[PDB]
């Protein structure tokens, strides 16, 4: 059996340019545990990224809590890279302050 | 607490 | 009520790749609050909340000796799955297990649970009765047998309405402040043209505790929910948690729109509307 996973980007706080803040990427309802997380600056890897244990819904599947500290701007672009055996090629998805 | 309790299949 | 407690187990084998992995961690309802992992430089299990640390090291080293047990006797039914089902050692296998007590208002153990699963399906479980075991395919009736045979709903029975239930209540009073102390969620509605003729509403829900809310839409009533875009609410990542739930609306339109907040933080049911 296998289960694709659904992918969240978003900050801790409301985004406020210049400001401190956390940058979340959230994969859940995915299996098997194998997975492959990294947040991303502009198209490039951030060094520094701490992930919550793993652990597992009712129904099995398992989520996982990637998270980095970041400063917002009006330039810089954030972005999650995801990868599964369930994913042909990665899948990215990019921060919105909005979402 | 965990369980003390030995589940070998 | 509440209120619950849940220990998650994941033993993995990975081929080739050194020996099981296997991960523990303990819920007190939607808080995290010990961890342990086995490829750890030292395994321990270790604090994940602020009124867990206050325990002593007889605790500490008590767990992660019952922890380094639980990860050898997975690893050893990793190897007996294999034989069960007739699978090669070459590809990875995954048990699951979650257990544990809800207790009611009071304090007395209302439900226990001991669940097990085998690459993702379910394989056996401890029924409510606490006596009896309920077993998904002809392998886990060999299991089931010789839990029969060795007492282990028993010893199990004893631990959900004995340790299970005195530890929450011990939990549940030392972290009293944020435990049983509800964090309503700060909300606010968004306005987004999407074009001259259409607009994005999403109402917001930040910084909640417990997990459990409600987010509803609603066009001069009643509901719009097959056209309320809802996220899966998410962790913050301070323990709290967060949630959305948009609707495009034709322009024109926006002062007809409520948003509409349930939370237990919340003393009385909020409506927003777009400002």
């Amino acid at each position: 059996i296998q289960r694709t996973p659904k992918i969240q980007v978003y900050s801790r706080h409301p985004a406020e340019n210049g400001k401190s803040n956390f940058l979340n990427c959230y994969v859940s309802g995915f299996h098997p545990s194998d997975i492959e997380v990294d947040l991303l600056k502009n198209g490039e890897r951030i060094e520094k990224v701490e992930h919550s244990d793993l652990s597992f819904s009712k129904d099995w599947s398992f989520y996982l809590l990637y998270y980095t500290e970041f400063t917002p701007t009006e330039k810089d672009e954030y972005a999650c890279r995801v990868n599964h055996v369930t994913l042909s090629q990665p899948k990215i998805v990019k921060w919105d302050r909005d979402m | 607490l965990s369980s003390p309790v030995t589940k070998s299949f | 009520g509440s209120h619950s407690m849940r220990y998650f187990y994941t033993a993995m084998s990975r081929p080739g790749r050194g020996e099981p992995r296997f991960i523990a961690v303990g819920y007190v309802d939607d808080t995290q609050f010990v961890r342990f992992d086995s490829d750890a430089a030292s395994p321990r299990m270790a604090p994940r909340a602020p009124w867990i640390e206050q325990e002593g090291p007889e605790y500490w080293d008590g767990e992660t000796r019952n922890m380094k047990a639980s990860a050898q006797t997975y690893r050893e039914n990793l190897r007996i799955a294999l034989r069960y089902y007739n699978q090669s050692e070459a590809g990875s296998h995954i048990i699951q297990v979650m257990y544990g007590c809800d207790v009611g208002p009071d304090g007395r153990l209302l439900r226990g649970h001991d669940q097990s699963a085998y690459d993702g399906k379910d394989y056996i479980a401890l029924n409510e009765d606490l006596s009896s075991w309920t077993a998904a395919d002809t392998a886990a009736q060999i299991t089931q047998r010789k839990w029969e045979a060795a007492r282990v709903a028993e010893q199990l029975r004893a631990y959900l309405e004995g340790l299970c239930v005195e530890w929450l209540r011990r939990y549940l009073e030392n972290g009293k402040e944020t435990l049983q102390r509800a964090d309503p969620p700060k909300t606010h509605v968004t306005h987004h043209p999407i074009s001259d003729h259409e607009a994005t509403l999403r109402c917001w829900a930040l910084g909640f505790y417990p997990a459990e809310i409600t987010l509803t839409w609603q066009r001069d009533g009643e509901d719009q929910t097959q056209d309320t875009e809802l996220v899966e609410t998410r962790p913050a990542g301070d323990r709290t948690f967060q949630k959305w739930a948009a609707v495009v609306v034709p322009s024109g339109e926006e002062q007809r729109y409520t948003c509409h907040v349930q939370h237990e933080g919340l003393p009385k049911p909020l409506t927003l509307r777009w400002e």
